[PDB]
Parts: C-alpha cells; structure tokens; sequence
RNA sequence: GAAAUUCACGGCGGGCUUGAUGUC
C-alpha cells in the first residue's frame, strides 16, 4: 500500500536572485545608490606548464620542448575600479511558502502523507534553528564565495521591504561571525525569526540584500564563469567566460542557492570539518565526495522510503526536509 | 561487464564515455549516468589506444569529452 | 439509423494567442506602452547528482563515481530585469461563434442532429455558470501558470476592443480571487456575460489581456519551453530550449489554453481537490490519470454514443459539450 | 597510506592589481592627483626584413625581392607625453592569509598533513627573509619591468591604507638598490614585516603603491601587449596590441606577479647570475631553460612526493612553498 | 659547439623621441619659450623648431634573451672586444659627424636659410651639456674634423658605454621661409580608406602638433655607415640588417656577399674575423 | 481537424607574448 512515486516534483522554495558586483567606497558605504558598475575586462596570458605530466610510457625530451613553448591564450578576467574599496551585492532572494505542497502528483494520497508530513516537522517541529542555518550560516557571508577571502569589514545590510517602502532592517559583520559554527546572536534571530516569518505561510518575504565588502583597491575578483562546450571553435582564445548581466558582473543563482544550502552538519563521517550544501545524496562538486552514500541509509532518496511507511529518522529530519526545501 | 574508470568529469549530458573492458576488447559505452540507457559504443584496442586516441580529438578540456562523445555516437562499430 | 461518424472534426473555438513577457514597475502599472520585453538569456552550470538509480544489479564503483563528479550543462535561464517588478501579460483569446459547427461531415444527417443538440444545450441549456468556469476559474490567473506562486499582487485587466477602440474595460485581483471554487462576483459576470455575448455569435470579441505579477525584483520565470528530438546531437550543451517570439519569452498557447479548459468538477472520482483541464477521455499531463476511464461512461467518444440516440447526459452535458469547445 | 591526490589546488595568495601608466614631472612628484594617464597611439611602421630566412631548399630569386620589398605594419606602441618626465604607477597589490589553506581536497587526511607542513614552515621557519625576498628583490623595481633600463631616478613610494585613511606609509630609490642580490636596509624591514604582518593572518594588507620613474620626456615604454589569435584576420595591420584600462596604458597582472616571484637563488645551476621566478618546474620563458629539470629531484611536483612522506628539503623549502604561494 | 640561436634579441640603444614642429622667427632664435606649434607653416614665422630629446641606452650587447646563456658570455665578450679593443670615437663621430648635419630635419633640409642645430643636455631640469652648430656649414657625404662636434660626440661616449645617463634635449631651427608648406610625417590608409576615401594621406599628429615620428628619426642616426659593399662616397646608407635602403629597394650586402648581419656572428662568434667591418656588424645590434 | 515536457541542479585554479623597424 502507498508506493513510490514513478514522477514526483518539489517546487524550489526559498529561491535566490542574482548578484549586483557595482563598487564603492567605505564610509561612503550608506550612499549606494549610482555605485558604478563593474564590467568583464579581458587579459591574455602566457601559459607556463605546472600539470603534472604522466608516467606510463613517456619521454625526458618531450617537457624541455613543450616546457620551453608558450602554449599561450586569453581569460576574461574582471578588475575592480580604481578608486573605490567597496563591493556591492544587491541579492534580493526571495522565499515560498507551502514547504512540501508539490507540483506533481503520481499518487495523490502519497502527497497527502507528505503534507502530512510537513504539518509534522513544521507544526511539530519547528523552524527556529532551521532558519538559523539559513542566517547564523549564511550572514556569516558564504555568499560572497571566493571573495570572502580576507575582507577588510564585510558588512552584511539584509533589508526588506514590504513594496516599494522598506521596514526589514538590520545590520552585521559577517566578519564578526564564524563560518564553522553558529552562535546566539538576537539580531541573527530577528532575521532568522522573520524567515519564520516567511518560509511557514506567513508574509511574503523577498529581502532586497546590500553586502559590502570593504577589501582593497583594484583587485580581481572570483566572479561567476560560464562554459565552452561548442564555443571553443569560433572563439579558441577566451577560455573563461564570466558571465554578464546587463553590463554588469554576475554571481550567477546557481552558486548563490548553496551559499544558502550549505547547513547541515548531520553529514554521516565528519564532526565539524564540512559544512556540506544539504542536497539529494549529500555530494560537494568540490571534493567529489559522496556523503550519505548507497551504503548507508543516509540518502534523500530512502528518508521517504523509510519515512513515508516507518516514521522514525529522529532530527536528521532537517536534512531530509531541507533536501525538500529544494 | 569488468567495470572499469571514466573519462574525467564526464557530464553536461548526464552522460559520459564510461569506459569498461570487455575481456579482450575494451568497451567504451557512451551511457547514461541515469537509467542506463546507451546509445552505440566502440570496441578496440588497450588504453594504450584508449588515451591515445582520446588525446588526439580537438577541443580543450571537456571538448575532448564532446568531440569524443559526437566521434563514438556516429559509431562504425556493431 | 445515424451511425457514428468514420471522421468528424470540431474547430477549436474560443482559441487562444500568445504571451508577451516583459517587465515593469507596480504604481508605474498602468502606462503599459514601452515596457521592455525578456529575452532567454544563456547561464552554464555545473551540478550534482540527485537523480535514483536503478538498485537492482550494479557494480558498486559505478555509482560511487556516478554521484561524485560534475555533471555541467548549460542552461538558457529567463531571468527577470533589474529594477522591474511587474511582470506582463499582453495575450489577446478570440472567441469564435458557432460551438458544434463541424468541418467534417461524415453523415450530414449526423450534423443537424449535433446542431439540434447545440441548440439543446445552448437555447436550452445556457452559457452563464459556463462562462463563470472560463472567467471565475480563469481570472484567477490559472493564465500565469508557473508563475503565480507567491505573486505580490497580480493584477487582471481583461480589457476587450471593437477596433483599435478599446471599451470592454475590467479591473481584477487573480490574488483576491480563489483556485479551487467559483465564487459570486459582479465584474466577473460582466466579463462573463460578455464572453455570453461572444460565444453564441453575438459580437466578435478578442480580449487583449493585460495581466500583471507585481512579485518581485530580477527573478527566475517558468516561462515556456521546447523539445530535443534531433536537436541534441548538434547541440547537446543546452537541454532546455525556451521558445522564443521575436526578441520576446514565450509563454505559449499550448500551455495556456488549459488555463481556460481547467473548468471541470464534473470528475468522476473527486470533489474539490481537481479543477481538471475538460478534455476527451480527461487525462491531466501531470498526475498520469485517468478520470473518466473506459470502464466508466463517461467518455466524451461515448457521450454522443449515448446522446446521439438516447439523450441521457443530465448536466454533465456541460463537460460534455466544452469537449466540443476544442 | 596517504597517496597523492588526484585532484589539487591551491590559492594564489598575495597576488597583484593591475597598473596605472600616468604621466607627471619630478619635483612636482608628491601631487600625484591629477596625473594625466597615456593612451597607445598606433605607429605605422614600415620596415626590412631582419628575420633570417630558412636556408634549406630555396630558389636564390626568392630573398632579393623580398629584402628589396616592405612588409609594413602598424604597430600600436604607447609613447610618452610632452613635458611630464616623471611616469607613474598605482599598483595596490594585496596580500591573502592562511598559506596551504587549499580549495581543494582529494583527501581531508593529506590537507591535514599540508596545513601541519604550513604550521612548520610557518611556525617553526620564519618569513623574515622570505618577505625580504619579496621587499629586498622586489622594491628594487623589477616592478616596472622594461622601464626599469637608465631610469633618472626611480622612486618607490609603497603606501599602505587600513580604509580609506593611509597610515602605511614608506618611501624608497630602487635605483639606490641591487637587482642581483639583497641587502640589510631598515625600512626594507619595515615594509617586509609589514608582509609578514599580511600573510600569516593578522591584519588585512592591500599595499596602494605609487612608482615613479623620473626618467625622461616623449620617449616609448614596454607596456604591457596582446597577441594575434584569430584577430590577425580581420586586422592584419596592428600585430602588437596593447592591452588597455579604461582610456590608459596596462601593465597587466601576468607579468607582474613574477616581479615578485623573481626570488628564488635556490636555483639548481646558477649562483649570483639569475634570480630566477619561483615556479613549478622552475621555467623562465625568456631563455627556455628548465632548472629544476625531472632529472634533478628539485621539482615542485616532488617536493611533497619528497616532503609528505620523508620530511626532508633543508631550506630549499622556501622555493618549495612559494611554489604554493601561488 | 656553441650553435646559434634560434631566439635572440637586442634591445634599442641610443633610442629617440617624437618632433615638436613650432613656428618661430630668426634673431627670435634664443626666445624658445612659447613657440606656437603647427596643426602649412604659420603666417610671419620664420624659423622652424625641433625639440628632439633622444636618449641613449647603455650596455651594447646586454641582450633581452638568451637561448643559450654561453653564446650570451661570449657575445659580451665581443661586446668587451670592439668596446674596450676597439673604441668608439669615429663611432660616435659618425652619430654626431654626420647627424648634426642635419639629416634629422629629412625633407626640409632643402634648401635651408640657415639650419641651426643647438643640441643641447641636461643632468636634470638643470642643463648643462650645451653647444651650438649650424647644419648648413657642415657636409651630407662626408665627415670632417671638428673640436665641438667631438664635445658632442666625445659626450656621446661619455653616453653609450655606462658612465653617465643622457638625454640630448635638442633645439634644431630651420630658418628657412614664410608661409611655405613642410614633409611631416604620415600615416596609412589601410582599412581606414573605406570610411573616410578623400582624405589620402594622413599626417601623424601629437597633442595639437606636427609630428616627425622616431620611425624616420632613428634612421637620421642610423644612416652612417660607408662600409657598404658597392659604392664609395655616393651613398650614406643605414645601416641595418640586410642593409636595405627602402627608397631605392637596393640590398646592399645581399646574401651573394658575405657581409650579412645575419652571416657576422656565424663568422665572428667562431673565427673572429671582421676587420673593421665590425663597426657596421656592431651598430647592427646598437638597435 | 485539435495536445502544457518537467522541476533543478557551484563549472575553477594558475600563467612575464616580446624584440626593431622610413610610407609609396
């Protein structure tokens, strides 16, 4: 009684918006308003030879030759502005209601167990320290990936506005916070309260974000690329393609959802090394791992296999319904 | 059949070219890394031939990848 | 006597036309004349692996490397503009008159009969509560499919021309409206009781639509897309075509009208749960069923079998007849 | 146990801006405001044909006509501006901390192991003198690379800025110092303590610097070039672009960080004669040279072949882990 | 042993800057402030003007690229041969004997009034290397014995061989006539001749100015050497690899003859025989 | 003569292109 789905489909509640790479100058940091910004200039570089060369059956002559040669080419390489310190990052992610009401149904029973499951780790469990991931691990700017390394003062302004007027205010240091552990912060749990506020059915929440990293002068960035499956023939020469907004420089969703996926420390090996982008089978593209693997009983794909039927997973709940969160 | 290694990083289609031997062959079954439907394969040689050849298409990286999987997918080889 | 036709063919009227997203902002709503339309930009990501596998007979150093890696396509991502927050929704339905007047006639004495049934259940039977499904649960914008998920306000003006002259003019909330009953409304029945006014050859009447998603800033959409048969082969790097008008984010008329066909509670099994797309044999694309199977009499290829001789329906003539509305 | 990894990578930490060519006249050196930046004229040149021709199997005909002819070109080359003798260089160079702390990590075990040879090299070595290396060989302007040749007089003024406000703040002559070797100056310890006050994670260093050489009137430079991939097609009559900033002269980033990867007299060969660019395998790309051949065990691809599981370098870990200050 | 190259290069020495063409009126001479400079020459100017500050390089031979590191030693040695063996008076001589005629001012030393050449230098803002000349009372075939062109030249080996770094910031007047056209530098028309097609010959401008650029300069102080293979007292070419005139596309020291560039150091750098000759196989690389 | 194909998923890390020439 009551199989599995041969079709199922969750809406990505708590989605995200693009980035808004425009720069600034601190103490000058409340007047964003024109913050010029910032477009994909292009370099050209003169490759030297640092890969590792294979030794099944190869030749010492071969490296002096291509060693010596310049197998040169061309990355599109962003630069910050001369004189202005600041970053920017306008992110106004916004979050969906309903946590579990699906968008296909190949059963429509086994979708109302699955409501019915979302009325118990949502009525019965509740969203406090969930959403504290999302923010005591997440304010702490893990958005701000590859340029979070050493920020001058990375301040962290998530705004919100009910319409055009905004009421959501508050102000950080995701500086003055870990990106290891969370900590009790009231502040924390006025933003975090108020995606309680949002995720549960409450008020429609889309949080207009001002970031701003404070660093340095002209420095490069880590800013979001692009791919060359069939581009690489017309073009041969760019090798790395940031990709745009409108004369702008993107940090495409697609990094920015695990910058607010990256929660749970309910990983099955590690204790406080990872804090791994809850997903279905737990991989990080970085270490190309696989925690929560076939082999333990850990997956996404069995925690309603055994949920749906046999009710007993016991607070690893919360990534096995943030793997729902998406 | 006698599993063997893949031809680094290989999706963007979800599939790959998902090497493995056969017992005098090699088959390189370009599949699915889903259901595991395939689409045609090549037999040959060792990985002697295998990286040789696989090095010797155009492209750059993961072109090597997609030229490798256009080359094995427009098979000769029943 | 009057056996069933070899071939019969009913025009679809009360067709429907395109969509024109494009993006603008709330209280600047109404000067709708140069808002900018969206184009299916290209993103280019990598992934992981939340996909089952078949867990019967597997080497286990197949999925073990299988879930590990990246699996990168690029990806066609509508995104919204930068400052824009309504979106847009010009799609101008036509209704055409004359509802059982066939193309083909296999029998032509089969044909007056049709007719003598569209004047039973158009005389006889009347349009109000009919017209009250395609505009009580189809200005409940149904219409913005996807879309319509935490909107902030979306804003319906079924505004309808006799020329370039524009006078049939409403104003509506989709928002303040419900999806899964009809409820009594005035301007609904006056938009209702002008599509009276179309249907039964009154006056030609095709309604430029303006429907309006106050949502959010940039945003993602869940605009229409496309196909890969024999398209993947020289392209194989983007897997999600979104159509495009010219310059333009289709949402296109496949999808949209079954937002006006999404009428029927005249199911056989539920009660409120489906608001069902009326169509012959009732299979809805999603949920992979069957309402109105063959085992049940209620088949729109048994329902002449059954009225063409023995006029036996009794009010599920109404999704009786809408199957002849396509 | 612990094999090597397939898969590493380490961040390039104290890495370079770009530059700022700008034109100003000495002993109106300290108004560095307004100082008007150069732009790449294109120079047409016409020209002989000192390339030497093959002299295998050639008709004799073949090379008087082509001695006799012009193979002219244009040729983008920047030149000075008429009265400002001084030139100009802001490059805020900006240095990262944690030194091993890698992005990637085939094995968590052989990360641990690397951070615990950072702690070794880092707590128990010293970088007193490795800052030395990148003050004492680098404040002697290698920097300005080419202009560098008969400088009047080469003034290297390293600022340093906590904000907006500049408290670091030292002044130099490079021409007053070697280019072959380093010597025991106090402000040279002032500015490379300063480093080891960057690198090593204690305060946030991005150094704003401003180089000048007072060198002459309209004379050329040796700013920084392009090359000719797939654009020599369509141009055919430029073939030495210029790289740009925004309406200025670039000396890009590229070449930049190897005048502060020029260290290293760890060299296998030499003595005195060539302070070679730190790098794996140790390739200059001027002479096409390759200390640090395979033969030798000094490869950067063997010292933790070597180091990870042997423990011994002897002071050539300096050229070992400034391989991975890159 | 010791093969040659396949990379080398040297770098420019004794490199020039730009023209200051700027109009101004005899016995005005020394009044070379504001000499208002030209976009024709102007109405009631007289005198020309030519503010060509080269400066010279040192280190001859000091290469840019070393594919083998040997064949650098011993090509400084050779640098320390024709340096320290053999010297640079006549050389210089030849950059002072026959530059300060003025073969500098190229096309406008037809016919000069009286052409005026004061080449002077500074250590700083402050000048001191100071001398007057006049290019007219000088010959533009042949060299002779003068006390203050050695000043300059002899300053010129004060220059080229390390000692003290100078930049010859020159002030050259042709004297000549009114309102009359001049032989200013130009440009190119290719693809730039479709947008535009009426304007065919596009004079290189600096900041408001009449460029003479350092393309032709460098060859007014390249042309020196009669150590050519045919002619005699004819032709004052300059001197190159090839040594190839592109007016008269001639190739003096074609590869028939042994006297290439490209021939005297897989002559000399392994059997040392030049003989006099060096100087025009050595000023080869003082570009 | 008339059909909703989908929801959704980090791509990156480094790099001395440079050496010098007459506009017909």
């Amino acid at each position: 009684e009551r199989k599995l789905d041969p079709s199922d489909a969750l809406m990505s509640a708590g989605a995200w918006a693009q980035r808004d790479a425009s720069q600034e100058w601190p103490a000058v940091t409340v007047r964003e308003k024109s913050v010029r910004g910032t477009i994909s200039n292009r370099l050209k570089t003169k490759d030297r030879d640092p890969a590792k060369l294979d030794a099944s059956i190869q030749s010492p002559n071969l490296q002096t030759v291509d060693v010596a040669n310049l197998p040169s080419d061309a990355d599109t390489l962003k630069v910050r502005f001369t004189l202005r310190v600041l970053g920017g990052a306008g992110t106004p992610s916004a979050c969906n209601d309903a946590a579990y009401r699906d968008k296909l149904l190949q059963t429509v029973a086994t979708y109302v167990n699955d409501q019915g499951f979302a009325e118990l780790a949502r009525r019965y469990a509740h969203n406090l320290a969930n959403a504290r991931f999302l923010w005591r691990n997440r304010v702490g700017a893990e958005a701000v990936e590859v340029r979070i390394n050493h920020i001058r003062q990375g301040e962290v302004a998530r705004a919100w506005r009910f319409d055009a007027l905004a009421i959501g205010l508050r102000d950080f240091k995701a500086d003055a916070e870990l990106d290891a552990l969370a900590e009790l912060i009231a502040s924390g749990l006025s933003g975090s309260g108020h995606v309680l506020l949002e995720v549960v059915a409450f008020a429609r929440i889309g949080d207009g974000q001002e970031v701003f990293p404070s660093q340095e002068l002209i420095l490069d960035k880590g800013d979001k690329k692009g791919q060359k499956s069939k581009t690489l023939y017309s073009v041969r020469d760019a090798a790395a393609i940031h990709s745009q907004k409108i004369g702008n420089a993107l940090r495409t969703i697609d990094t920015w959802y695990p910058d607010e996926d990256g929660l749970g420390p309910i990983a099955v090996e590690p204790y406080g090394s990872v804090t791994s982008q809850g997903k279905a089978y737990r991989q990080p593209k970085q270490k190309l791992d696989f925690y929560t693997l076939l082999d333990n009983w850990v997956l996404r794909d069995e925690a309603p296999a055994v949920e749906q039927q046999h009710y007993v997973i016991a607070n690893l709940i919360r990534g096995g319904v943030f793997g729902e969160a998406e | 059949m006698k599993f063997i290694k893949y031809l680094s990083t290989a999706h963007l289609n979800y599939m790959n070219i998902a090497v493995y031997e056969n017992g005098s062959k090699i088959k390189a079954r370009v599949e699915n890394v889903v259901n595991g439907k395939s689409v045609g394969a090549r037999d040959f040689d060792s990985t002697e031939q295998l990286e040789s050849w696989f090095y010797g298409l155009p492209g750059s990286g993961l072109g090597r990848i997609e030229n490798a999987m256009n080359e094995i997918s427009r098979r000769e080889n029943p």
